[PDB]
């Protein structure tokens, strides 16, 4: 929807841009998430209601 | 829970209530079972050496 | 209250144990849980429960 419909080249810029930056972000976010994981990871003890 | 300002001490003390149980089902993992299962062995293991 | 009250080599040897076993896991139990509660330290969002 953007001003960039035309420009196929700025627009693969700004695309690539933000792939690079979630790519960077990524490694981070996944090895977190694990040790955030840790406890279930053990004992995932599960109530009735769930 | 709106006057969430005009109530430190309530809300003060729901971050401490909440922060503590989630560090704390991280600590129990990582740390008590650690003990558990270190503690015995490592009890028999110094004491024969010794 | 231990049958080591007397012979204090090998309940200093027991207490040893136990402390050298805490000392040595009491890093990534630390450092685990800073991470753990890093999404609590941007939002931790209270409930009219809490």
């Amino acid at each position: 929807k953007s001003s960039f419909a035309k420009h196929p080249s700025a627009r693969k810029v700004i695309s690539d841009a933000a792939a690079t930056v979630l790519a960077d972000r990524s490694y981070a976010t996944s090895d977190g998430i694990e040790i955030s994981l840790k406890p279930y990871k053990f004992d995932p003890d599960i109530q009735p209601n769930e | 829970l709106t006057n969430k300002y005009y109530c430190p001490e309530v809300f003060l003390d729901a971050v401490a209530t909440k922060l503590a149980q989630t560090a704390v089902l991280f600590l129990n993992v990582e740390m008590l079972n650690d003990f558990y299962v270190r503690f015995p062995r490592e009890v028999e293991a110094k004491l024969h050496e010794h």
